[PDB]
């Protein structure tokens, strides 16, 4: 029966987080555009922040492109950006520890994981064809597109599991860290989202997060602080921050952006 | 409660201990 | 009254038939019968800051010829519990040469742990998450202060010359979904796992449950 | 060459692991395993029961409970365990009565014959 399978029950949560349009008005951003983030002073551009999420991209092979844990402790972060606020930044297993030792080098302290587990949009036009053997021959991304989910009652065996000299890769994980201020108190709103959710992912594609997914952190980021999203007393004060940003999904309301060699 | 006692999952050796003191108890207050 | 006899009846019934089971049960026992824990498991009854290690090490280096290669733990945190200077000061760094270890941290003790495994002399190089189930399919979650929590994780640590015909690569997942079985059981999986990296080796459990007695695993525990 | 895991587990369990956890041979101990922890009769119990029953009478499992096993045990097994080991259900007629080690085998297997007739022995025990 429809609704039922694993598959199809576990992606139920995209139904409800639909992107939202670009805001059209120029007072809801900022879309600042530098050239090394790493370089750049940002505490000029932005004042305090109480969200800072940085899309990082890693670069862990010899050939694979991306930025390093240098280009990590060459960002520059002082109480002028962030005194009181969290940072979001995207881990990997091969660099957690340099990961946490470099962020509590600038007085940023561990307190949540919040992870995606990879579903492959291959592997289950794979298992369907393998199963079954008329809708099935499209394409494995139209069908993230047009969310037309094979149906899957063991999803163990849809897991992206990319190459590995160990176990092999299958979630992404974004870290939290918390600057603890002592005067100030940070507004939170405790348990408004699981830890974990499964979002549906390319085979050949491991690191690059749907744009429902990634609808679904920046709403999780929103609702865990609520006075950092926009309002009339924000404007010109955004409390939320992007570092080497997207054209894809960053314009947003009460968001700054800080684009990398545009 | 016995028939709560019965029915846990207690193993049969505590069981057949709070049994015998629930029968000795009984018969205690039975007797005096 | 009378009500309290026909209860002392009720009882004597009851004492009779639990009697009758008692002694069915200890007849069955001293006869041809195996419990649910395997005949090559070897468990081992002592507290761990008062377990002398270098029995062991003479032990293991006379019967096998070599060391362990998997270390798996699950350290009582103290948030019965012990304390982190005790977990810290243990001898993990003497009782393997060219292994894994598996620690099994929490979230508030996730940080410590991996400075812990950092210490003892090893390379953090991978994680295993166990991701809670229902019956019906979902996820089980749970509570916490930012999030709810639905998630256990595994810290890997690597040490030596690893890179042998031993030790297997690109194996397994690092995502155990599972549903919560017992009281603090972790499943099955991980062990699966686990033979699944190092097939027919040498493998030692610290702070072991009677639930997760293994047929190739050396297993320290108290209530063992 | 490949170890086999049987004899090196047997060896292992030999100087490691506890006298109730595995055998004199290195095989396991699945009695130890079949019960919970703590409440396990151990070889050395049943010994300390029988020359207790040697010393005092039947029935009287106070000093014996005292003065035998640890200072503190469980009245109630120590009542099971002599009903087993007499191979009858209830020892109303051996209550103050004190036997020898081979009259009590010589009581047991004449209760196990008697029982044997008569379409009582279930499970090795003999009900009255």
């Amino acid at each position: 029966e429809p609704g039922e399978d694993q598959l199809s029950l576990l992606l139920k949560w995209r139904s409800s987080y639909i992107p939202p349009q670009k805001p059209t008005n120029e007072d809801e951003y900022k879309k600042i555009i530098c050239k090394d983030i790493s370089s750049e002073k940002l505490e000029q551009h932005a004042g305090d922040v109480s969200a800072l999420f940085i899309n990082i991209k890693w670069k862990l092979s010899e050939g694979q492109s991306g930025k390093s844990i240098e280009d990590l402790k060459k960002l520059a972060i002082s109480d002028k950006l962030i005194n009181n606020g969290i940072i979001f930044i995207w881990s990997e297993k091969e660099i957690l520890s340099q990961i946490v030792d470099v962020l509590e080098a600038k007085g940023f302290n561990y307190i949540e994981n919040f992870m995606i587990n990879q579903l492959s949009a291959d592997k289950a036009l794979e298992m369907q064809r393998k199963n079954q053997n008329i809708w099935s021959d499209i394409t494995p991304e139209q069908c993230i597109e047009q969310e037309k989910f094979p149906p899957n009652n063991y999803v163990q065996d849809i897991f992206v599991n990319s190459e590995y000299s160990f176990f092999r890769k299958s979630k992404k994980i974004l870290l939290m860290l918390r600057k603890f201020n002592k005067d100030a108190q940070l507004e939170l709103r405790h348990q408004r989202t699981s830890d974990i959710f499964f979002d549906i992912f390319e085979q050949n594609k491991p690191n690059d997060v749907s744009k429902k997914g990634m609808e679904f952190v920046y709403k999780m980021i929103e609702t865990l602080l609520p006075k950092a999203n926009y309002s009339e007393e924000n404007k010109g004060a955004f409390k939320m921050m992007e570092l080497y940003a997207d054209d894809k999904s960053q314009p947003r309301k009460g968001w700054i952006s800080v684009y990398e060699q545009e | 409660t016995l028939e709560d006692i019965e029915n846990e999952k207690f193993t049969n050796l505590e069981i057949l201990t709070h049994l015998y003191n629930l029968k000795a108890e009984i018969v205690r207050r039975l007797a005096e | 009254k009378k009500g309290l006899q026909g209860l002392l009846q009720d009882i004597e019934k009851r004492i009779l038939h639990y009697k009758q089971l008692f002694f069915k049960e200890q007849n069955e026992i001293a006869n041809g019968k195996r419990s649910m824990v395997p005949d090559n498991s070897i468990p081992i009854c002592s507290d761990v800051t008062k377990l002398n290690f270098q029995a062991l090490i003479d032990a293991q280096m006379r019967h096998a010829g070599k060391m362990f290669d998997v270390i798996m733990m699950d350290p009582p945190w103290q948030l019965d519990s012990l304390s982190d200077e005790k977990i810290q000061n243990m001898p993990i760094q003497s009782l393997q040469q060219d292994g894994f270890i598996f620690v099994w941290a929490i979230n508030a003790k996730y940080r410590v742990t991996i400075k812990m495994i950092e210490n003892w002399g090893y390379k953090l190089v991978d994680e295993i998450t166990w991701v809670k189930k229902t019956v019906n399919g979902k996820i089980a979650k749970g509570h916490g202060f930012y999030l709810q929590h639905a998630k256990e994780s595994c810290l890997i640590g690597v040490k030596g010359d690893v890179d042998n015909g031993r030790f297997k690569k690109n194996i397994a997942s690092d995502v155990i979904f599972s549903e919560r079985r017992g009281q603090s059981q972790k499943p099955e999986e991980i062990y699966q796992y686990i033979n699944q990296l190092c097939p027919n080796g040498n493998y030692l459990e610290i702070f072991a449950r009677r639930n997760n007695l293994h047929d190739n695993w050396v297993s320290i525990g108290n209530e063992l | 060459q490949p170890l086999d895991f049987t004899q090196y587990a047997k060896n292992m369990r030999k100087d490691l692991s506890n006298q109730d956890i595995c055998l004199e041979d290195g095989a396991l101990n699945h009695s130890y395993f079949l019960t919970k922890k703590g409440q396990y009769w151990t070889p050395l119990n049943q010994k300390a029961l029988q020359r207790g029953i040697e010393l005092f009478g039947v029935g009287n499992w106070k000093e014996i409970n005292y003065d035998e096993f640890s200072g503190k045990a469980n009245i109630v097994e120590l009542e099971l365990r002599t009903c087993m080991i007499l191979g009858i259900n209830d020892i109303t007629e051996y209550y103050g009565k004190k036997i020898s080690e081979e009259e009590q085998e010589e009581i047991k297997k004449s209760n196990i014959a008697k029982g044997k007739k008569e379409n009582k022995l279930k499970d090795n025990i003999y009900q009255k």
